[PDB]
């Protein structure tokens, strides 16, 4: 578009509640897939997400898994991993974060996110009961 | 209402006039929608002149309330589509009722504008609109807003005027 | 069913070798390699 | 979007953030036996009995308070060590 | 000289299937075909025909508002039962194994409960 632009955007409500956020000390994101290639892509569209977000990532490649089988004829199944670990993200970030790379995840490949939650202990628990 | 709704959905405008009459002489009420149709009715009734018509919609206005009826955006928007048959005497009928509109509190619709855009162009009110409009977001209130920019565009048309 | 089972308590792709065989020839099974 | 495993949750409390006197701190280890790393000094105490995760979350925050407070007490038949 | 809105007014005022119809009425006046993919995807969250991110793998399943001590305790449902019996050893053994048990609702389990009820009953 060279002239013809939109005069205004509408941009999407959002409202700061009155509750306290969540906090996460820990996010792995372990994702798994067929291809290499693929799993590089998405370190990389992940990682300078991350970095776009002010989020602190470390991106390490666990072994990859070989799953062989027999009907001679010889299958073979390879899994291979990338894990994506955030470090000290607010419950807002983390679900605004997790919702972009989730909706962005290629086909053929498999997440699953681990978050650690920081909780403080119950008022029930502080004292002992007399 | 209901009938009366009915009768002057599918024409049925003699029937519907006599209806209403039926409804006050049996001490019931009618809606603002009812109210509306009848407005249209009225409108669409054959062999009378601009006067009688226009007095018979201010009278029907005047029944509205003395019923304890307030109006809708939906009554005006039907007294402009009606005006918009009647060409250059109803200019300031429709002005006037404009007037009325951003005086009781309801907000016009893109459906009004765009009536009394076309009950003009038959034309330096569609600066006073543009005026007014502008920086404006709109939600859909009126079955025929859709019909606004068309028209709207019409104008910039035949006025020969890029700008607006 | 389930009155069998309390009675008791009071005491990979569902397909066959063959058609299998063809879709993991094909490449139509993802993931399924050769050796 | 179903999956068995996404009820599972982990508590993982070190006991040297609980206040435990010496007795309750013996009590606490013996109850929940390996649950406790002695390296570490933290108790994990994994729920998974529950259909839902917040059911278990719930479990697991019960279980804590439970185990906390039966470390602090001290049964007639303690006596007998 | 002066603009539309100010002038002589009319002074006249001052401050069912019908609504159904109306009201789907009023939806086409802003019914326009989708423009790019990203309103695709929003039209078809909205529909609710596309999943919810971040997914949540328990979505859309409540079980019924049931909170754990109505899974983990279901102790109560032997109150009619022998309370020191044989009976009372195998339906605490029935339930222990019950309440450990992630795939069902609690209205399940305790019609296992009052069906073994009924055949001891019966017995």
């Amino acid at each position: 578009l060279h002239v013809d632009v939109p005069k205004d955007l509408t941009k999407p409500v959002v409202t700061i509640s009155d509750e306290p956020d969540i906090l996460y000390k820990r996010l792995s994101v372990l994702v798994k897939g067929h291809d290499k290639a693929v799993l590089d892509s998405y370190e990389y569209f992940a990682v300078l997400a991350a970095k776009e977000l002010g989020i602190s990532i470390k991106v390490h490649e666990p072994p990859r898994k070989i799953e062989r089988f027999t009907l001679r004829v010889q299958y073979e199944m390879r899994t291979l991993y990338r894990c994506l670990e955030l470090e000290h993200l607010t419950g807002s970030t983390a679900d605004v974060y997790l919702e972009y790379i989730q909706r962005n995840l290629p086909e053929g490949v498999a997440m699953e996110v681990t978050k650690t939650q920081l909780e403080q202990l119950p008022e029930h628990i502080k004292e002992p009961i007399w | 209402c209901t009938m009366i709704r009915g009768m002057v959905k599918h024409r049925a405008y003699e029937q519907a006039l006599n209806l209403y009459t039926e409804l006050l002489n049996n001490r019931l009420h009618a809606d603002v929608y009812t109210f509306n149709a009848l407005i249209e009715a009225t409108v669409c009734a054959i062999n009378e002149k601009f006067e009688e018509k226009w007095s018979k919609i201010l009278e029907l206005l005047r029944h509205m309330v003395a019923q304890k009826v307030k109006p809708n955006l939906q009554t005006f928007n039907t007294i402009l589509k009606c005006l918009r048959r009647f060409h250059v005497f109803a200019r300031s009928p429709a002005l006037q009722v404009l007037r009325e509109m951003k005086a009781i509190g309801i907000e016009p619709s893109l459906a009004t504008y765009h009536h009394i855009i076309r009950l003009f162009d038959q034309s330096f009110i569609i600066y006073d609109i543009m005026n007014e409009l502008m920086g404006k977001r709109f939600s859909p209130k009126d079955p025929d807003d859709d019909k606004f920019f068309q028209s709207a565009m019409s104008i910039c048309s035949s006025l020969r005027d890029l700008e607006l | 069913a389930d009155e069998r089972l309390r009675i008791n308590s009071l005491r990979r792709w569902r397909l066959s070798r063959i058609v299998f065989r063809h879709l993991a020839d094909h490449g139509q099974l993802s993931g399924i390699q050769r050796a | 979007v179903r999956n068995p495993r996404a009820r599972v949750v982990v508590l993982r409390v070190k006991l040297s953030s609980l206040n435990l006197d010496d007795h309750a701190k013996k009590k606490l280890i013996k109850l929940v036996g390996e649950r406790y790393c002695k390296t570490t000094d933290v108790l994990t105490i994994k729920t998974d009995r529950c259909p839902l995760r917040r059911q278990n979350y719930d479990y697991a925050v019960y279980l804590l308070t439970v185990l906390y407070h039966e470390s602090w007490n001290t049964e007639e038949w303690e006596k007998s060590k | 000289r002066k603009n539309i809105f100010t002038g002589k007014r009319l002074n006249i005022f001052d401050m069912s299937l019908w609504d159904v119809e109306f009201a789907k009425q009023l939806a086409t006046v802003n019914e326009q075909p989708l423009q790019n993919g990203f309103e695709e995807l929003i039209q078809w969250t909205k529909e609710g025909k596309l999943w919810e991110f971040p997914i949540n793998n328990e979505a859309g399943f409540d079980d019924d508002g049931s909170e754990f001590h109505e899974h983990i305790f279901l102790e109560k449902h032997l109150e009619s039962f022998p309370k020191q019996g044989p009976i009372r050893h195998f339906m605490e053994l029935v339930t222990c194994g019950l309440s450990k048990n992630p795939y069902l609702s609690v209205k399940q389990k305790v019609e296992h409960i009052e069906w073994f009820r009924n055949y001891f009953n019966e017995k």
